[PDB]
């Protein structure tokens, strides 16, 4: 009944990235951008924010879901989000 | 919230819960107890059976009116 | 952003007429199974007599002449 | 500036294709074992169409693939609880802030 | 509570385990205890007294 | 020994003595006004007590001369009809008193006293037996009124909205003055108990009767004149519009009952048909209309136009059920409907709107307040266990024994009355709130609780146990059934 | 003693609702719950009295309405019949309570759930124990006032709102049928009464004149009050308004929808058999309706998604089933069938609302999955619950369905086949829906998210106990009531309900038939499972068929969306309205029509005309 | 913010007095004169036929000749 902290958000969505087949798993800060540090195609960081949303149950509205690019913007969105 | 603390409801509220809610259930239970006696006596009075049971049924105990209507040829 | 004067009133994959479509023919699925049940004619292939009762069919205890 | 914008709003407009698009196939495929090879070829729908590079072919695509969404979709898609359209939405909402009661109002002089 | 991958399992209480056991046990063996009594009637095979 | 003399007497003692008080003793006046009201409440109460229900003759008759050969004469009596009309009457002055309390101290005297010539306006109008002097008092109500709706009206429309009124009610008036001219001077007298026992050549009995139609459909609005209500009832005080719906509805079927139905019994039978029609389409029409109205007091204003068509339903049955059972829904609309201004007094008093798109989710703010407006609503839509219910059940019944389809028309009246009905008291009351709109709220203080407590209990009074007001009136209505018919 | 059966619920109604600031969220709990029990268990003292000891009681308290005839007492009459309601709702009612006790824990406003739970079983008990048409129709839209009050219990939900006004203007629809056939009772026999009615129900052989038709006087009558039937029953008609209903909170689910106020058509159509067995034309017209009604909502509710609306959709089938068995003029197994699904289908709603509550309130079954093993009891308990509804062999479910099916086979007219042949495939559906729930909320992989498995709690003691209690009642109560219900030549129902000697068809279902008939509800639940089992647990999922073909897809959404009612019924009839309220009554009737040809539309030429006088 | 009088907006109160002031909005077009000669001419009409009908089926039911309802 008590909202995770911080860094256990930060724990769920750096695996969530990391268990990805794509990405090299060698180096994933909070801090990186999806096509300027990993060097991904721009689909699969759709199927990334999804894989999201399902692991922390929630729904982002489909206009700013694409907006998350970055590691640190996913961490912040599932942090400010109460119900989640 | 904040302003619903200031609003008063005969049901209570949201949450409601007073202090002394068990002293306040016994009583409730009393004096439901002594509004379904006279309830109880009248309905015991104006009740009618016309059919006799076929076994000692409890309502014997109180309700007199058992094979009363059987002269239905002079009802009012 | 002025109102909408019926601004007191306020399935999109189908439109109300080809729903509607389709609602009859949901409809008549069922009026061509009763005309179906109407063409097979159970009433003349009961298997037993109609039921006769003593006393001219129970006509005192039904409420007829004494 | 076309090079910029009127490009790059298909770029968008294709990652929100591919997100409805992957939403629906979940729900259309109830079982998480079965979904794994429909997802597959979905993405592999995009994947194929990467060769393109002039805008003169490539928006007839897009509006294509809306249509084609637009009519398999999901009759009935799924919806978190609480999330808008939900079941659980606006059940016991938190009280608006700013709201005062206030007392005596009605009293004579 | 067991833990495989972040996720845990709360194992339920012994209370309603045995409680659910024996309602099915007992559902199985009142329709089994039935079908020894009238079930050859049902399957039309002997009529209780009739013929 | 109370008689009528002394009950139409009171409220002319306490608007006299408010005349000559000063303004400055704010507080004597409204004391001095409600009291009168109350005794004058006691006194209707006591003449309900001492009322024999065996007998079709005018009990507590009164005479005073007014021609010099007695031709016409101030004659007052009450019967089993019109006795429940006078008590309400009486009931509903000292709530409308209490309802104008707080802000009473820039009304004025004037307010009290006019609302005080209103009451010995109305209560002479249920009492009189005389057609013409009916006539005087029932026209002597305009002159209050019309200083009610303009001077203490709420907007700049409170000119235009008294004019149509005045003018409607002018051209009914003197197109009825017309007729009872005739009358009189075919007849002799204006006598009522007169009047019932002189036969009538079949050729004049439609002109009278349509005469007199045109007056009373105007005050029970029909079809064609119900554009009037609407807007003289919106811009008028919360009080003005209890006493314009509560009484002032009720003149124009108490005139079909009194001076329609029995003096000319073979006209009633051939206009039958019409009053059916216009009444079923006037149900149909009406409930409908009342869905896609914005304003709070004209959805309101709109349901008792259903109700009171649905009343010359029952009237014009002519049997027990019917005419019987239409008294009861005038009493009983006449304590529904003012408690539904009440309500809707209680929230323009606060927030100065009528508009339903700004109120919502008051259910969590004033929760007194939708207890006590639910169960209006409830009455409003006709629910067994209140007071509406047992008089539109007792209209269809006997209307049904007459024609199947204007009962069947009428039925849907119920099934549209509660759509919109409930549909109003889910936008007020249920929903989320609009702290954007209005923030500040304050429930039922003790005049609100206090005002609807009569309400309250005399609706399922009347709910639960009708017999009470239906013993009273059986012998009455009864000789009002057959006139003419001698088998 | 029969007061207090009536009026506890009201009394503790009254208290939970007018002093619960005073006893908070326990003693407004225990008020109504211990209120509603103690009216339980004085139902069982009036069963072993009444229905076991043959000797029925009438109680008149005062006259409500006295017309010169139009006579309404305050009565109560405690027959056989009226009995078995009593036992059914009351018992319903104390478990709905005992249930909601945990699961409204955390809810704030309980008290007023608990006072609005009082005041239906009230309503339901003055709707059965109904002397007359008035009290009758007192209860009947009491029961619809309760259900509309419940249904938005979440007032800020805007769906709830809309539900329960949908629901109150079906409910609407069915008071103006209930009206008009009480209406048309007493121009016959000039009086309301149950007794003097269905004593002089049979001399009356006349014709009326009904909106411009020449019809019969008791036809029209019995056509009239199914209507209402219909209404509150959910029938082929007016439906639309059950499956929306769910938008409440489970226990409303459980007793307002389930156990009670759906089977108030049926308790009505039994309690009049007396005067229904004299129109055979109205006979014809429930046996279709109950038919159409069974397939329909079997058919519909094959492909929901949504956990209880799945159910809602078993209660329509079964409530056409009993209407239609009420149509071959046998009440008895009617009654006897509603008795049996007031238990098995209580227990669903309560085994589905327990796991919903524990799963974070999560109500697709598309994200729910092997939660056999984390819901033993549970589970256990919806096991029970499908197997009674689908009808397993010597089940509560068994005793009643396949005797209403092999009566509809006997009776040998153009009506009765086609009932017969609706009800033998609604079976088939039945069994796939429901073995379909089965499966996909326990047995399949699991679909459902990382935090609502952490966050699991099964049922505790106070929503345990009612389940029990039903799983109990779901094993054995059919089989203990099979006999004295509808056996041959009882005498439980007395006079109760009358079924006339000539269409009685009792005796010729049990061997008049084929074996195979007998067995044909079995073979088509086995198919159903075997096609659910096949399509659910194991399959290569070829819904890639509903992503090529256009009919799939189209077919698809027909069935999803309720046949496409709720659409077209909208845009028909409710905006039509909407559109007449506006466009033309409001718009152009009384807007200016009037007004130009009135006092200042044109009239106003006075000035115009008064300035001229200068001249 | 200490009064309690509506924050009244433009856009609704604007809308509301357009609703309110519909009086003066007729051009008399044929939609016009067609739905009040239709639904407020025809409507009474077929009304009152049918319960003229009703009562002369009623007074033939029993025998009696018509009775005269004008
Ligand atoms: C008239 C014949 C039929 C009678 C049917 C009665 C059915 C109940 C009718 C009234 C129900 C109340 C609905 C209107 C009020 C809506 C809810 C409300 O606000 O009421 C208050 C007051 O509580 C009540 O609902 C009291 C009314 C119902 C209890 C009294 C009923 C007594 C029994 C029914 C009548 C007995 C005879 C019935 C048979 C003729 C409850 O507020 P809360 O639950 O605490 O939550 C609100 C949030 N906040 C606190 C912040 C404001
Ligand atoms: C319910 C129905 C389910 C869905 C059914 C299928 C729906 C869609 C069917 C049609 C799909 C298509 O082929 S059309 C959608 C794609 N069509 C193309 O031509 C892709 C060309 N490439 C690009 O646009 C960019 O490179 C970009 C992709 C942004 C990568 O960004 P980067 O520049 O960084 O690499």
């Amino acid at each position: 009944d008590d909202h995770l902290s911080r860094e256990a958000v930060v724990d769920r969505v750096l695996d969530v990235v990391k268990s990805f087949p794509k990405v090299d798993p060698s180096k994933v800060t909070p801090e990186v951008h999806f096509q300027n540090d990993l060097g991904l195609d721009s689909l699969d960081t759709v199927e990334i924010v999804m894989a999201i949303e399902e692991e922390f149950k929630l729904e982002i509205p489909d206009k700013e879901a694409d907006k998350i690019d970055s590691c640190s913007l996913a961490i912040e969105y599932v942090y400010n989000h109460p119900m989640s | 919230g904040d302003f619903r603390a200031k609003v008063w409801s005969m049901t209570g509220g949201p949450n409601c819960r007073p202090k002394h809610w068990r002293r306040n259930t016994a009583i409730a239970m009393f004096g439901v107890f002594l509004v379904c006696i006279p309830i109880a006596k009248l309905s015991a009075k104006l009740e009618q059976r016309p059919h006799m049971p076929v076994r000692p049924i409890p309502s014997q105990i109180w309700c007199k009116n058992f094979g009363t209507k059987d002269d239905y040829e002079k009802e009012h | 952003k002025p109102l909408s004067v019926n601004d007191e009133l306020m399935a999109d994959t189908v439109g109300k007429y080809e729903a509607l479509a389709w609602l009859s023919g949901g409809l008549g699925f069922f009026v061509g199974l009763g005309l179906l049940a109407v063409l097979n004619d159970k009433a003349s292939k009961v298997p037993f007599t109609p039921r006769v009762y003593p006393y001219d069919n129970l006509r005192v205890e039904l409420g007829g002449e004494p | 500036a076309a090079y910029f914008a009127r490009r790059a709003a298909q770029k968008e407009r294709v990652r929100i294709l591919y997100r409805r698009a992957l939403k629906d196939t979940l729900n259309w495929a109830v079982h998480r074992h079965i979904f794994y090879r429909d997802a597959s070829d979905l993405r592999e729908k995009f994947n194929v169409n990467q060769d393109v590079e002039d805008v003169d072919r490539i928006d007839k695509l897009i509006a294509h693939g809306e249509a084609e969404y637009n009519k398999w979709r999901h009759p009935d898609p799924y919806i978190v609880p609480w999330a808008p359209g939900g079941s659980k939405f606006c059940r016991n909402p938190t009280p608006p802030a700013g709201i005062e009661i206030v007392y005596n109002y009605g009293l004579e002089d | 509570g067991i833990t495989y991958k972040g996720v845990t399992v709360h194992t339920p209480k012994t209370w309603h385990t045995v409680t659910g056991k024996g309602l099915c046990a007992v559902m199985w063996f009142w329709i089994l205890y039935r079908a020894k009594q009238d079930g050859p009637v049902v399957m039309g095979w002997r009529h209780p007294w009739d013929g | 020994y109370f008689n009528l003399s002394g009950l139409i007497l009171c409220p002319v003692l306490g608007s006299i003595i408010l005349l000559f008080i000063p303004n400055s003793r704010i507080r004597l006046i409204r004391l001095i006004g409600l009291c009168a009201s109350l005794i004058t409440f006691l006194y209707s109460l006591v003449l309900w007590i001492q009322f024999d229900s065996s007998t079709a003759k005018f009990q507590f008759v009164e005479s005073l001369r007014w021609l010099p050969y007695e031709n016409i004469n101030f004659y007052l009596g009450i019967d089993g009809i019109s006795l429940f009309f006078v008590i309400l009457t009486t009931f509903l002055i000292p709530i409308c008193i209490l309802v104008g309390w707080s802000g009473m101290r820039s009304y004025g005297k004037e307010y009290i006293i006019a609302f005080l010539i209103c009451e010995f306006l109305m209560i002479a109008v249920f009492c009189m037996l005389d057609l013409l002097l009916f006539y005087v008092f029932f026209e002597s109500v305009l002159i209050p009124m019309f200083i009610i709706i303009g001077v203490w009206g709420s907007r700049q429309r409170k000119i235009k909205a008294a004019y149509q009124f005045f003018l409607y009610t002018l051209l009914g008036s003197l197109f009825m003055l017309l007729a009872i001219l005739l009358i009189l001077f075919q007849t002799g007298t204006t006598d009522l108990q007169i009047l019932l026992t002189t036969e009538f050549s079949e050729r004049r009995q439609i002109f009278l009767w349509i005469a007199f139609f045109a007056s009373f459909a105007v005050k029970v609005p029909m079809v064609p004149v119900h554009i009037w209500l609407p807007e003289a009832h919106v811009e008028a005080p919360t009080a003005g519009s209890v006493i314009l719906a509560g009484i002032l509805l009720k003149f124009g079927t108490y005139g079909f009952l009194r001076f329609s139905i029995p003096m000319f019994p073979e006209a009633t039978l051939c206009f039958t048909p019409f009053i059916y029609t216009l009444s079923a389409i006037a149900i149909i029409y009406t409930s409908l209309t009342t869905l896609r109205q914005i304003d709070l007091k004209k959805i309101i204003a709109y349901s008792s136009v259903a109700h009171m068509n649905l009343v010359t339903i029952g009237m014009f049955s002519l049997n027990i059920q019917g005419i019987g059972g239409s008294i009861l829904l005038m009493l009983s609309h006449g304590l529904v409907s003012s408690a539904l201004f009440l309500c809707v007094g209680v929230l323009y008093d606060r927030h100065k709107t009528r508009l339903v798109r700004y109120y919502g989710g008051l259910v969590s703010t004033m929760p007194n307040f939708s207890t006590i407006f639910f169960f209006f609503t409830l009455a409003n839509m006709s629910l067994p266990g209140t007071s509406s219910f047992i008089g539109e059940f007792l209209i269809l019944v006997g209307a049904f024994q007459r024609n199947s389809l204007v009962a069947t028309l009428a039925a849907l009246g119920m099934i549209l009355g509660a759509a919109y009905s409930l549909w109003l008291y889910n936008r007020v009351v249920s929903g989320n709130l609009k702290p954007d709109f209005l923030h500040k709220f304050s429930d039922l203080n003790g005049r609100e609780v206090f005002i609807f407590i009569p309400f309250l209990v005399g609706l399922v009074w009347m709910g639960v146990y009708p017999k009470v007001f239906l013993d009273c009136m059986h012998t009455s209505v009864s000789n009002l059934v057959q006139h003419g018919k001698f088998h | 003693m029969y007061l207090l059966i009536v009026f506890l619920p009201l009394l503790g109604s009254s208290v939970a609702g007018f002093f619960g600031r005073f006893l908070g969220s326990e003693g407004s709990a225990i008020m109504t719950t211990t209120c509603v029990s103690f009216s339980s268990i004085l139902s069982l003292i009036a069963f072993y009295e009444v229905a076991l000891g043959a000797s029925a009681c009438y109680l008149r308290i005062a006259p409500w309405i006295s017309s010169e005839m139009f006579d309404a007492s305050w009565g109560f009459l405690f027959d056989s019949l009226t009995v078995v309601m009593l036992i059914v709702v009351t018992f319903i009612s104390s478990l709905v309570h005992l249930y909601s006790i945990s699961y409204m824990s955390e809810d704030p406003h309980s008290p007023r759930f608990m006072c609005y739970l009082s005041i239906f079983t009230f309503f339901m008990l003055m709707l059965v124990t109904g002397d007359n048409f008035l009290q009758l129709f007192l209860g009947w839209e009491g029961v619809g006032l309760a259900s509309y009050l419940l249904i938005h219990f979440w007032f800020t939900r805007l769906q709830a709102d809309k539900a329960a006004i949908k629901a109150m203007l079906v409910n609407r629809v069915g008071d103006f049928g209930l009206a008009l056939g009480i209406l048309g009772c007493f121009t016959l026999f000039q009086t309301v009464d149950f007794s003097t009615i269905f004593a002089c129900a049979s001399v009356p052989r006349n014709s009326w004149i009904f909106c411009n038709m020449r019809l019969n006087a008791i036809s029209l009558i019995c056509i009239l009050l199914f209507i209402g039937a219909v209404g509150k029953s959910a029938q082929i008609g007016l439906h639309t308004w059950l499956p929306d209903a769910m938008e409440g909170p489970t226990p409303v689910s459980a007793l307002i929808h389930a156990a009670t106020m759906v089977t108030a058509g049926v308790f009505m159509i039994a309690r009049c058999s007396p005067l229904f067995e004299y129109s055979p034309t109205a006979l014809i017209v429930i046996t279709f309706a109950g038919a159409m009604t069974s397939f329909l909502a079997a058919t519909t509710g094959i492909l929901q998604n949504d956990l209880k609306r799945v159910i809602a959709y078993s209660t329509c089938s079964q409530l056409g089933y009993m209407i239609f068995a009420c149509g071959i003029s046998n009440y008895s197994v009617s009654v006897f069938h509603l008795m049996n699904h007031a238990f098995f289908k209580a227990l669903l709603f309560l085994s589905a609302g327990s796991v919903i509550h524990a799963m974070s309130d999560e109500q697709d079954m598309r994200k729910m999955g092997g939660l056999a093993s984390s819901f033993p009891l549970t589970y256990a308990m919806m096991l029970i619950g499908s197997l009674s509804l689908i009808g397993f062999p010597f089940l509560t479910g068994f005793y009643s369905k396949d005797v209403i099916l092999e009566l509809a086979y006997t009776k040998y007219t153009i009506s009765g086949n086609f009932a017969f042949w609706l009800g033998s495939v609604s079976v088939l559906f039945t069994s796939y829906y429901s073995f379909r729930l089965l499966f996909l909320t326990f047995l399949v992989p699991t679909n459902s998210f990382g935090r609502d498995i952490s966050r699991c709690h099964d049922a505790p003691i106070p929503m345990a106990i009612p389940l029990i209690l039903l799983a109990l009642g779901s094993l054995f109560v059919g089989y203990l009531a099979k006999d004295m219900m509808i056996g041959l030549g009882t005498n439980f129902w007395a006079n109760s309900l009358l079924v006339l000697p000539k269409n009685e068809i009792l005796a010729e279902s049990e061997f008049a038939a084929p074996t195979i008939i007998k067995l044909i509800p079995i073979l088509f639940s086995t198919l159903g499972a075997f096609v659910a089992y096949n399509v659910n647990l194991v399959a290569d999922q070829f819904q890639r068929a509903f992503q090529t073909s256009t009919f799939c897809n189209r077919l698809y959404s027909f069935f999803n969306k309720r046949w496409f009612f709720d659409q077209v019924l909208n845009d028909f009839l409710v905006r039509s309205f909407l559109r007449f309220g506006y466009e033309v009554s409001f718009e152009a009737l009384d807007k200016g029509a009037i007004e130009i040809l009135g006092p200042y539309g044109i009239s106003y030429t006075f000035r115009r005309l008064a300035e001229r006088i200068s001249q | 913010g200490g009064g309690m009088e509506t924050n009244k907006n433009k856009f609704i109160e604007d809308w509301g007095s357009a609703r309110e002031n519909l009086e003066h909005n007729f051009r008399w077009t044929r939609r016009n004169f067609a739905l009040i000669g239709i639904f407020g001419i025809a409507l009474p009409i077929i009304v009152y036929k049918g319960i003229v009908k009703d009562f002369h089926m009623q007074d033939e039911d029993a025998g009696r000749p018509h009775r005269k309802f004008l």
